[PDB]
RNA sequence: GUAAAUGUGAUCGAGAGGGAAUGAGCACUGUAAUGUGCACAGGAACGAGGAAUUGCUAGUAAUCGUUAUCUCAUUAAGAAG
């Protein structure tokens, strides 16, 4: 219908010339795999690092099927994010994809708190997070910020997605996800 | 048995007959043990769940899966 | 205070001056900046998109999105 | 730790203040210094035991450090009105309702207490509600009962 | 003051109607019971009521009529009579007043004593 | 050819509805303005001309049935086609049929105009009802 | 200068129909659900016989429109609303069918229950004590 | 009584969510309504749950209907698929 060219996301977005821009993250973020629609059934979850090979916007829609009542409603999630990309592409002026990439980069906490004490009482200490866990937490926080913001507010959900992601990419205090990344890093330092 | 009952119309003078329908436990007693409870009625068996399990292998039922 | 069921003349006048230089605008903005109800943010927004003052950029199911005089899209 | 629960304010036309010994409380673990994620209802009628068979009104495990926390209510009531209501002990310009005894925790806040008033005319006002720290009632004989600056 | 009335009809007319006519007044579930015809027991009860209202004269009361016909709707032929309805234990006595029309005899007798702990 | 499939349903059902009303080929049931389409529905229709959208969609069911050479359509078939999920308080929702009375009236109206013929096991189209549809589509796609 | 020409009329805050108050800002459908005896379903029935657009707000209606609706409430059977749409069908005391509005409902239920109690109808005795009468079990649920 | 979630367009707008106790009716099953369906009302608590506590590693958990499966005249808010 719309095009007879090369594969673009939602048939709209360029799908090339994409940079991660944190060498600690490089291997764990799939922006290679050209797909027309953020849907795949590829059975990688039954593997040792197979959940790191799933494409980026896929991981991002999965995060929306939550709050219990929305389990399994993956079409609804795609409908929501499609609209958000229109809002963001407009607002930012750059491939929605680079906004999403930079949101992840900023929103993962680098140091964390954990119990270390084995042969006695369990005493809390700071510890250093792996690349993979760092990105897992980034998606979690971005999602949790969005969900709770929309609950009993008149604004449309696709609009709230655009509010948070811009701010997160720009590392502003305005993001719920960014603030909570500061909190975790401050407490980690308190227990250092 | 299909039993019959007389009934009178509103005049209390004319009479008509109606048939009692056979339903409920009263005629579905277990064919092995006369029990009224837990009778399997499927495939025109009329045998209780206790009696079924001892005879099932004689009838020809098996647990494949 | 509760929301309103009219767009009076002086609110109407200043909305025209405000809708230029705004980028993407939506049902909520008219109803959360000014005091209008959702049932009168629809009617005013639909009117401005007939007058060529704004332009519609999406209308998928009931989700409906508009643009003003300082919008500019991506380029290849 | 011991905490006295006072009822403070300016009292007019009041014979006695009676208090339900049921306190929604915020508790902090004295081991890891973490606040319990929810308020807990501390009631005098709740019967629990320490690991040494001592009666307590609350037994809670800290979710973070697994330490046991215990609270006992000691009613400071001088009498029971109608065998139901704990009459708070009058002390100068305030009323001592109870003493809370915490072990393994601190009590950070008491949120609310259900309060009943006995007027100088022998009228009971059950479950009084404060508006901005004020309560006032008038009887059919124009006697006023009031509490101002409630704390 | 006006005469007693049921669904538009005066007690004078109502006491003269056939059961077939009275059926056009009653609620739906009671109508269905009269359409499906009376039992042999119910017929004896009704014939005794018709006999009794006819036989009784002067100021002396007629004797009580007992029945286990619990589901029978009350009819204008047993007005003023004393009737005993079986409670599963005993014949509980009652007088059939005008205001009872449109209800079954089971509606005026309790098979289970009220509970007070 | 199977000419009906060349145009989109949400353009065809509204298109025929006007041709019906301007010739009054079907006449509303008594109290159409307050009756519901099923016991499963919550409120009566939002469009006063719902009766005509039913008439327009009934002829569509018949055109596609004719196109695929199915067996003739029955009053039961149509009732299950228009069915829905009824709300039952504190219980799961349950599938329920459309009401037959509307459908019966439409089919008897169409019979009198010679648009629908009754067979022994269902209802079927007639030449005039096919040609109206044909001549509409030939403008509508262009 | 251009003009909007699609604005509602100058609106009143609240109005009186039935010894009941109706919020003028509210759209006519959910607004007539303030009067006792006008549920959702019957509210739509009246408005389409009085012939008022459903989308106007209650404070925009003229005196004329309020008389049109007032007339249809006092006598629905005149404007072809059938009896199976109405509150009180085959009245035991009158034979007729009628539609009870406002405080008439409670008054009629009371005089009815009171009559049953005067003659010992078991159904009326239970409702007076707060008990149930539609066969529901009373052991597990419905306490206090 | 031959899916429902679901797909498109309208509509409604923050107790137009919710359907508990109850009225005069209109039908069905039945030997008998006390059981079930329907229409018009009526419109209770509940605004996400204390101490505790139960399963679940992939077409799994949770959601959505459906049973020419079992009970069954009429009755599923139960099991077994
Ligand atoms: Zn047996």
């Amino acid at each position: 219908t719309e095009t007879s060219g090369d594969i673009k996301l939602f048939g709209r977005y360029p799908y090339t010339d994409l940079e991660v821009k944190d060498i600690t993250l490089e291997k764990y973020i799939n922006v290679a795999s050209k797909v027309i629609l953020p849907h795949t059934s590829s059975r990688l979850n039954t593997k040792k690092f197979g959940r790191t090979k799933i494409p980026v916007v896929e991981r991002f829609v999965n995060a929306m099927m939550r709050k219990g009542r929305n389990n399994g409603k993956k079409t609804l999630a795609m409908r929501i994010v499609k609209d958000a990309f229109f809002i963001i592409e407009g607002v930012t002026g750059q491939n929605p994809i680079q906004i999403l990439v930079d949101a992840i980069c900023n929103s993962g906490p680098r140091e964390d708190s954990a119990r270390i004490g084995k042969g006695g009482v369990m005493k809390r200490s700071s510890v250093d997070v792996s690349p993979l866990r760092r990105i897992n937490i980034a998606i979690f926080l971005l999602a949790k910020g969005v969900r709770n913001s929309t609950f009993k507010d008149i604004k449309m959900l696709p609009e709230i997605i655009a509010e948070e992601l811009i701010n997160a990419a720009k590392n502003t205090q305005s993001s719920f996800a960014v603030k909570k990344k500061e909190e975790i890093e401050r407490i980690a330092k308190s227990n250092r | 048995m299909n039993k019959q009952m007389i009934k009178y119309n509103a005049d209390l003078e004319t009479t008509f007959t109606v048939e009692r329908k056979d339903f409920g436990r009263t005629n579905r007693r277990c064919r092995a043990c006369f029990a009224y409870n837990g009778v399997i009625r499927k495939y025109d068996l009329m045998i209780c769940r206790r009696c079924f399990r001892e005879y099932a292998g004689d009838i020809g039922f098996k647990i494949y899966d | 205070v509760k929301r309103h069921e009219r767009v009076e003349d002086d609110i109407f006048n200043k909305i025209v001056k405000d809708v230029k230089n705004m980028r993407i605008l939506t049902r909520t903005t008219l109803s959360e900046r000014y005091n209008l109800s959702l049932n009168i943010s629809i009617k005013l927004l639909r009117f401005l998109e007939e007058n060529q003052i704004i332009k519609l950029i999406s209308s998928h199911r009931g989700s409906k999105i508009y643009a003003g005089s300082k919008y500019e899209p991506l380029k290849v | 730790m011991k905490y006295n629960v006072y009822i403070e304010g300016t009292f007019s036309g009041i014979q006695s203040i009676m208090v339900e010994q049921v306190y929604p409380i915020t508790i902090k673990c004295s081991g890891c210094n973490l606040v319990h994620k929810k308020d807990v209802i501390l009631s005098i009628d709740s019967i629990n035991y320490t690991d040494k068979d001592e009666k307590v009104n609350l037994k809670v495990k800290c979710a973070s450090c697994t330490r046991q926390m215990y609270i006992l209510i000691k009613s400071m009531a001088t009498e029971l009105y109608e065998e139901k209501f704990y009459c708070a002990k009058k002390e100068d310009n305030r009323y001592l309702a109870s003493q809370l005894q915490g072990r393994g925790c601190y009590i950070e806040k008491i949120k609310d207490a259900n309060i009943h008033v006995l007027s100088e005319k022998g009228r009971i006002y059950p479950d009084i509600v404060f508006d901005e720290g004020y309560w006032r009632e008038e009887d059919n004989m124009n006697n006023t009962s009031s509490i101002e600056d409630f704390n | 003051f006006k005469e007693f009335s049921y669904k538009g009809v005066n007690l004078e007319t109502l006491t003269s109607m056939s059961i077939s006519e009275f059926k056009e007044l009653l609620p739906s579930k009671l109508r269905r019971s009269i359409n499906r015809g009376f039992s042999a027991a119910e017929r004896d009860f009704i014939k005794k009521c018709i006999k009794a209202r006819s036989e009784n004269t002067g100021l002396e009361r007629p004797e009580q009529i007992n029945t286990n016909t619990r589901n029978l709707p009350i009819l204008p032929t047993m007005i003023g009579l004393q009737i005993g309805v079986y409670s599963g234990r005993d014949f509980m006595p009652m007088v059939i007043k005008e205001e009872m029309l449109g209800r079954r005899l089971r509606d005026y007798v309790e098979t289970r004593k009220l509970c007070t702990h | 050819n199977t000419e009906i499939f060349k145009v989109r349903h949400d353009t065809f059902i509204p298109a025929l509805s006007e041709y019906l009303r301007t010739n009054k080929t079907v006449v509303p049931i008594k109290n159409f303005d307050i009756i519901k389409t099923s016991r499963g529905k919550e409120t009566s229709p939002l469009d006063i001309n719902w009766y005509y959208t039913r008439a327009a969609s009934i002829i569509r069911k018949l055109l596609i049935s004719k196109a695929k050479n199915e067996k003739p359509l029955s009053i039961v078939r149509f009732s299950s086609e228009y069915g829905c999920a009824k709300d039952r308080g504190n219980r799961p929702n349950k599938h329920v049929r459309a009401s037959k009375g509307i459908i019966i009236k439409i089919l008897n109206d169409l019979q009198e105009k010679g648009w629908v013929e009754k067979k022994e096991n269902g209802w079927t189209l007639k030449k005039e009802a096919e040609e109206v549809s044909k001549q509409l589509i030939e403008k509508l796609i262009n | 200068k251009l003009v909007f020409n699609n604005n509602p009329l100058p609106i009143q805050a609240m109005i009186r129909m039935f010894n009941t108050n109706i919020d003028g800002k509210k759209q006519i459908i959910k607004a007539l659900t303030t009067i006792r005896g006008i549920g959702d379903r019957l509210s739509l029935a009246i408005l389409r016989r009085a012939k008022i657009p459903t989308d106007k707000r209650a404070g925009e209606l003229t005196e004329d429109e309020l008389n049109e609706i007032n007339e249809v409430i006092l006598n629905p059977q005149k404007y072809d609303i059938p009896e199976w749409m109405l509150n009180h069908q085959n009245d035991p005391i009158d034979g007729t069918t009628k539609h009870l509005i406002g405080n008439q409902i409670e008054g009629t239920i009371r005089l009815w229950n009171e009559r049953g109690k005067k003659i010992g109808l078991v159904r009326a005795f239970r409702t007076s004590l707060g008990l149930k009468v539609r066969g529901q079990r009373t052991k597990s649920n419905g306490r206090g």
